[PDB]
RNA sequence: UAAUGGUUAUAUGCCGCCCGUCUUGAAACACGGACCAAGGAGUCUAACGUCUAUGCGAGUGUUUGGGUGUAAAACCCAUA
RNA sequence: UUUUAGUGGGCCAUUUUUGGUAAGCAGAACUGGCGAUGCGGGAUGAACCGAACGUAGAGUUAAGGUGCCGGAAUACACGCU
RNA sequence: AUGCCCUGACGAGUAGGCAGGCGUGGAGGUCAGUGACGAAGCCUAGACCGUAAGGUCGGGUCGAACGGCCUCUAGUGCAGA
């Protein structure tokens, strides 16, 4: 009497109801997306036509890269980089904008690239190079069940629900970006542009704000 | 040869600081300290009885010990690779409370208020404090307000 | 020298010492010659104690 | 155990473990106790304070026998009394017949009072007690007895 | 490279197995092993690790310590489990009722414990009629009463007992030890 | 035949031999560390010799297998070879250097008749 | 035993992301866009034309 | 010979390989260099305090 | 089966300065080294610190001696 | 928390400095390095740029390059000489 | 079950520390081990195993002893002085 047949099932079913709640959790983020992006389309358009110009509202996330080496980095940044958990080249980390770190970014702006990523990176990002951080580990995700043994505490369901984390930035993005490990990027695979990687984006070079080149970039890097 | 007595290098530490020179005023000898409170040390450079080494102005202690004219204030100094804790005899004229600790007792007392008016109802009030936000959308009128501006100036040498 | 924190030492030791050391390998065998000496001993004083 | 020693495993390393630079020596700071008072001044206080001067009054011909004065304390004490002894002895404790401990015979010269016999009576021969050891053994109903 | 924070290969510091080739040792640690991992009672993992401890951090438990244990509120009962030796007491003149597991018990202790009518268990009796820990009380011996942790952190102002041979007159009571001979301390 | 291992693969087949063996008599070929200061082959200058290193270890499915596929068990006579009766998918028999020839008989034939391979069937036979 | 890429191999874009089919069935990648007409305002394109 | 006198230099990095340590507060500090007035009469109004809390419960 | 592979010699392409040593710095126009064999350098002891292991544990240490013995072993033992 | 090795000759670079006409000079401050360290580049080189190294394979790069030696455009473009 | 398996990260290094191993003379035990039908030694751009220290085998030469494992012990490993 182990229930094999009774137990797999009710397993399934189970697996199935968890499967149509994620289903109508990322069918209401798309269209949450798409009203945000058409929204902001039209105050833009709509502020044109009465003569005013729409601001947008400043950027909450940047995608941060560690574009230089280890070797004769100064204490302080070296301290900021280790805080920002990027401690090798190419590895990146998604930063909640605010004073408190838009202070630590400006200490490693040479050592850096950063910007402002956009759902695209963010989904390909996390399909592609996703790892989580359980007992610590590095655990690749692709499964929504090892993402809902962490994170769902947090209400974050599925891989789409810790994008959606990610990119609106909530009030659990802490939370779930510490559970991501720092993302292991390649070299970009078109190249850096720019024959001088170590000057600001400004003066032709790759550190700093690049603000929404930096899709680009990570894209050819991932 | 070398020089290293206990007031070297105190030509402008412990002077008294233009036009406010001569006799202490009497806030300083009426205010009251008591053990724990949080001050601040920077020694008059007119009383030379209790007071501190030149390593210790502008650090901020504890005061542990209430005498007749004195506290007594632990100091943290960094000796080598660690920490040490340094107790100190000063006179209250060489003493001065942190607003530091003011504000943080009124956020103290504000928190206490905001949960008491979540607790008569809406509670999740989210009373930590947060960094500066980036600021949110704006729309800017143009009205008396057309955006006019030149260029950048020619160069002129007006000596 | 002097180093470490550890006991002072008191060995005397600054003598040719090695020219009068005595090792009694000979514990056993006078052990056995003493009791042979008892023995005999016994032998020549009969019935003495 | 020849063969657990780290020699065994500085064989084929230059320096023996012992630098390149600093090069072992015969005696680099001295022999012995040299320079307690000047080149070894901080291993002496640190580590020795007290070492060097005098201290009191010196004692010609010291026979550690006019010294020989072994302390027993009573919270043993009925450990001199033998086991099966013992539990007659506590149980139905009794003036009268109180069993007698002579001290000296276990080889003690000084009572002393560390603490709580039970409450049975005992006749303690000592060649010296203290008041608390007194006190102690009289408020159990017992006796000190003074012997030499 | 890696802009390493922690330093690598960092062993946990930590006895994970008893530096003894004692084979009843390794029998007592495979069956606490076992239920350490198999029972999730914290009891069965604090044993193991005492189990894997070393001579010096296993103190002997005094009987008298183990009847002052069993003078606590609720805890008369209670089976005191000692990871160690049980030595004997004779200051003590009471001993109550208890069962006792330990390592080993000294001839004295043993007499004294099974003659107050308990009982002496060892490790694998203890586990078999309480395999989680129930209704048990650890004690641990005192760890810094030892001679050696006397002189540990000698230095001036810390009455911290020099490391000496003979002890008198004559043995370092003197200058750095009284205001009268140079200095004190 | 022996058993499916994957493939053998060592990662370095060649001997690693002492620096300056060649250049010297007195400095055998057998392996050892330099310790020198200056030592261009200790600071692994390129164009220099290979130091062993446990990245070059065999892995453990493969390791200590002959190219036919067997663990080596050195062997003095029959009782020793019937040791190996139920591993002879996993064990082949060397004759150890010291049997005489009419021994060797003795151990050949033992060992066709219980199907272990020999990897010396050839020594002390006169052919 | 080995990680398999999403936005290559779609039986794992549809182990993860149930909504990866209904996606891709309504299109949602290529959709129109609402065909509004609104004009900027004479001021907006004086500025933008501006010295 | 001639030789160099003094340097700061490699010293803030060997303070922190170790990573300078504070001095681990606990509650109850010692009462070193505290009034002995005040010790005093803290020793009483302890064990005064002591009593009480014996006669509040028993 | 030397067809693939291994080993070896050679050719070719690129790379590769002589080790040991002191030194901030050695290929050095610094020092030892023509070559080979054999020998050749942290040992033993007294006292002791830390740690660890073992025995017993408010005790412990049989071996100075005595008894005994298949005899420098092993075994047993009192007072100190 | 205990215990113990080696070290207690340093040197170079950016920046701030002292003495000196100055120095690959002498002396300090902060950090990074060499010492103790190979690799790619600067022809060459202790320290410069890049990057720090288990053994391999594939891909992409850094710094530096792409007439030929030499892998890679005697590329494209605006001029100057 | 200092076994087997799963998961993750990591790997520069003088002076130095610690660990796990390789080898030599001799000792206790074992393989009722090898051997004049050939022990040991030695030679061998012959073979096999080990990252390596090393280990094993084949052929030649040789003529009396010598190995494996488990422990014990040290006058125990050489390119230099
Ligand atoms: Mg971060
Ligand atoms: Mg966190
Ligand atoms: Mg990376
Ligand atoms: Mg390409
Ligand atoms: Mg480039
Ligand atoms: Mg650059
Ligand atoms: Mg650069
Ligand atoms: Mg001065
Ligand atoms: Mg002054
Ligand atoms: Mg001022
Ligand atoms: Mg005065
Ligand atoms: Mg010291
Ligand atoms: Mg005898
Ligand atoms: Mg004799
Ligand atoms: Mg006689
Ligand atoms: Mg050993
Ligand atoms: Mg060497
Ligand atoms: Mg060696
Ligand atoms: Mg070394
Ligand atoms: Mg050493
Ligand atoms: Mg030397
Ligand atoms: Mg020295
Ligand atoms: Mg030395
Ligand atoms: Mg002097
Ligand atoms: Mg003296
Ligand atoms: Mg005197
Ligand atoms: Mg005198
Ligand atoms: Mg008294
Ligand atoms: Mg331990
Ligand atoms: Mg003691
Ligand atoms: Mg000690
Ligand atoms: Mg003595
Ligand atoms: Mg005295
Ligand atoms: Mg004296
Ligand atoms: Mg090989
Ligand atoms: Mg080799
Ligand atoms: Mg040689
Ligand atoms: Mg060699
Ligand atoms: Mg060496
Ligand atoms: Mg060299
Ligand atoms: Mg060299
Ligand atoms: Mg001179
Ligand atoms: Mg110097
Ligand atoms: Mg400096
Ligand atoms: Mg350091
Ligand atoms: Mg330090
Ligand atoms: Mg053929
Ligand atoms: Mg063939
Ligand atoms: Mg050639
Ligand atoms: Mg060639
Ligand atoms: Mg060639
Ligand atoms: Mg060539
Ligand atoms: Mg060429
Ligand atoms: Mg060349
Ligand atoms: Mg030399
Ligand atoms: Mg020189
Ligand atoms: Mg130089
Ligand atoms: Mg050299
Ligand atoms: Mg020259
Ligand atoms: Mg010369
Ligand atoms: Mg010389
Ligand atoms: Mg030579
Ligand atoms: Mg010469
Ligand atoms: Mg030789
Ligand atoms: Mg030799
Ligand atoms: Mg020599
Ligand atoms: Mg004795
Ligand atoms: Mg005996
Ligand atoms: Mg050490
Ligand atoms: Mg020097
Ligand atoms: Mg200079
Ligand atoms: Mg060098
Ligand atoms: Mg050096
Ligand atoms: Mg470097
Ligand atoms: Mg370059
Ligand atoms: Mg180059
Ligand atoms: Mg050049
Ligand atoms: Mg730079
Ligand atoms: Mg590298
Ligand atoms: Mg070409
Ligand atoms: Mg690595
Ligand atoms: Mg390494
Ligand atoms: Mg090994
Ligand atoms: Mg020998
Ligand atoms: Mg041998
Ligand atoms: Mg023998
Ligand atoms: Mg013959
Ligand atoms: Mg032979
Ligand atoms: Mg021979
Ligand atoms: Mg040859
Ligand atoms: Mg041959
Ligand atoms: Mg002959
Ligand atoms: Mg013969
Ligand atoms: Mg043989
Ligand atoms: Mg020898
Ligand atoms: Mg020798
Ligand atoms: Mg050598
Ligand atoms: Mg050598
Ligand atoms: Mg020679």
């Amino acid at each position: 009497a182990e229930q094999v047949a009774a137990e797999r099932a009710a397993r399934k079913a189970a697996n199935k109801e968890k499967r149509a709640i994620i289903l109508e959790r990322n069918a209401a983020y798309q269209k949450e997306y798409e009203t945000a992006e058409r929204n902001i389309i039209q105050a833009k358009r709509d502020a044109k036509a009465a003569g005013s110009y729409y601001v947008e509202a400043q950027h909450k996330l940047v995608f941060v890269v560690r574009i230089k080496g280890i070797n004769k980095i100064p204490p302080k940044p070296r301290k900021v980089l280790q805080l920002l958990r990027l401690t090798r080249i190419n590895s990146g980390t998604f930063v909640k904008v605010t004073k408190a770190t838009l202070e630590l970014l400006k200490l490693i702006e040479p050592y850096v690239a950063y910007g402002y990523p956009s759902y695209s990176t963010i989904r390909q990002l996390v399909y592609k190079r996703g790892f989580g951080k359980i007992n610590k580990q590095r655990v690749p995700l692709s499964d929504n069940a090892i993402i809902e043994a962490n994170l769902g505490k947090y209400g974050i369901l599925s891989i789409d629900d810790l994008i959606h984390e990610i990119i609106t930035v909530g009030p659990h993005f802490k939370q779930a970006n510490n559970f991501l490990w720092p993302f292991k990027l390649s070299n970009p695979s078109g190249g850096w542009g720019v024959p001088r990687k170590f000057k600001h984006f400004i003066q032709g070079g790759s550190f700093g704000n690049r603000e929404e080149f930096i899709n680009k970039l990570v894209k050819s890097m991932n | 040869g070398k020089s290293h007595g206990y007031r070297s290098r105190t030509r402008y530490m412990f002077q008294r600081d233009f036009r406010k020179h001569g006799a202490v005023h009497l806030s300083t000898y009426l205010k009251v300290y008591k053990v724990g409170d949080i001050v601040d040390i920077k020694a008059n450079g007119s009383i030379q009885k209790g007071m501190p080494h030149k390593f210790y102005q502008g650090k901020t202690g504890v005061v542990y010990n209430v005498t007749k004219s004195s506290v007594g204030v632990i100091i943290n100094k960094m000796v080598g690779n660690r920490y040490l804790e340094k107790r100190l005899n000063l006179r209250v004229e060489h003493i001065k409370h942190s607003k530091c600790r003011q504000e943080f007792l009124e956020r103290v007392k504000a928190n206490a208020a905001k949960r008491a008016e979540a607790k008569a109802q809406g509670v999740a009030v989210q009373l930590k404090r947060q960094p500066a936000q980036p600021r949110e959308s704006r729309i800017v009128s143009t009205e008396g307000n057309v955006p006019q501006t030149l260029a950048p100036v020619p160069y002129e040498t007006f000596i | 020298a002097i180093s470490k924190n550890l006991p002072i030492l008191k060995n005397h030791f600054r003598k040719h010492w090695q020219e009068r050391v005595k090792v009694h390998f000979d514990q056993a065998g006078k052990k056995v010659s003493r009791r042979n000496a008892r023995a005999t001993r016994a032998a020549k004083i009969a019935p003495r104690p | 155990p020849s063969r657990f020693t780290k020699t065994r495993k500085h064989r084929g390393h230059v320096s023996a473990g012992k630098g390149r630079i600093g090069k072992h020596r015969k005696h680099p700071g001295g022999r012995g106790m040299a320079g307690g008072q000047h080149h070894h001044r901080i291993n002496m206080d640190k580590y020795h304070p007290g070492y060097f001067g005098k201290v009191g009054m010196r004692y010609f011909h010291k026979q550690q026998a006019h010294f020989w004065k072994p302390v027993l304390n009573l919270d043993k004490l009925w450990t001199l009394i033998p086991e099966d002894k013992r539990d007659q002895y506590l149980k139905s404790a009794s003036k009268e017949t109180a069993p007698v401990i002579d001290t000296l015979a276990a080889g003690y010269g000084k009572i002393l009072g560390k603490g709580r016999i039970p409450n049975v009576p005992v006749i303690v021969k000592a060649r010296f007690v203290s008041k608390l050891a007194e006190e102690k053994i009289r408020a159990a109903g017992g006796v000190v007895e003074l012997i030499a | 490279g890696i802009d390493h924070t922690s330093k690598q290969h960092k062993r946990s510091g930590h006895r994970t197995a008893p530096k003894s080739d004692n084979v009843y040792l390794k029998l007592l640690v495979k069956l606490y092993t076992f239920l350490a991992r198999r029972t999730d009672a914290p009891f069965n993992k604090v044993v193991l690790k005492a189990l894997f401890l070393s001579k010096i951090n296993r103190p002997p438990v005094s009987v008298s310590r183990i009847a002052r244990a069993l003078k606590q509120e609720g805890a008369a009962n209670k089976t005191v489990v000692v990871v160690g030796t049980v030595t004997d007491d004779a200051r003590i003149f009471e001993f109550p009722k208890t069962t006792v597991a330990a390592l080993r018990f000294t001839a004295g202790a043993r007499a004294k414990i099974v003659k107050a009518g308990g009982e002496c268990i060892t490790l694998d009796q203890l586990a078999v009629r309480a395999p989680k820990g129930q209704n048990t009380l650890i004690l641990r011996g005192p760890r810094n009463s030892r001679e050696a942790v006397r002189h540990f952190g000698m230095g001036p102002h810390k009455g911290k007992a020099p490391r000496i041979l003979s002890t008198g007159r004559k043995f370092e009571r003197a200058r750095g030890r009284r205001r009268s001979k140079g200095f004190k301390v | 035949a022996s058993l499916p291992h994957p493939k053998i693969v060592k990662k370095h087949t060649k001997k690693f031999k002492r620096h300056h063996s060649d250049r010297y008599h007195r400095v055998a070929e057998n392996w050892r560390k330099q310790k020198g200061i200056d030592s261009v082959v200790r600071r692994r200058f390129r164009g220099n010799i290979s130091q062993p290193k446990i990245g070059y270890g065999s892995n453990k499915k493969t390791k200590f297998l002959s190219p036919s596929g067997h663990k080596t068990f050195l062997v003095a006579n029959v009782k020793d070879l019937e040791t190996l009766t139920m591993h002879t998918k996993t064990y082949a028999a060397e004759i150890a250097h010291n049997i005489s020839a009419k021994n060797r008989v003795v151990i050949l034939a033992r060992a066709k008749a219980l199907g272990i391979k020999v990897t010396n069937p050839k020594g002390r036979l006169a052919l | 035993v080995l990680k398999k890429n999403p936005l290559k191999n779609k039986q794992v874009l549809l182990r993860l992301n149930p909504y990866a089919k209904v996606f891709a069935a309504e299109k949602l990648g290529s959709k129109k866009a609402e065909k509004t007409g609104t004009k900027p305002a004479a001021v907006f394109t004086e500025t933008l034309k501006h010295d | 010979a001639k030789s160099k006198n003094h340097t700061a230099h490699n010293q803030t990095r060997k303070a922190h390989r170790n990573g300078i340590k504070k001095p681990k507060t606990y509650k109850y500090p010692s009462l070193k260099g505290v009034d002995p007035k005040f010790r005093r009469n803290h020793k009483h109004a302890l064990h005064g305090t002591a009593k009480a809390l014996a006669a509040a419960k028993k």
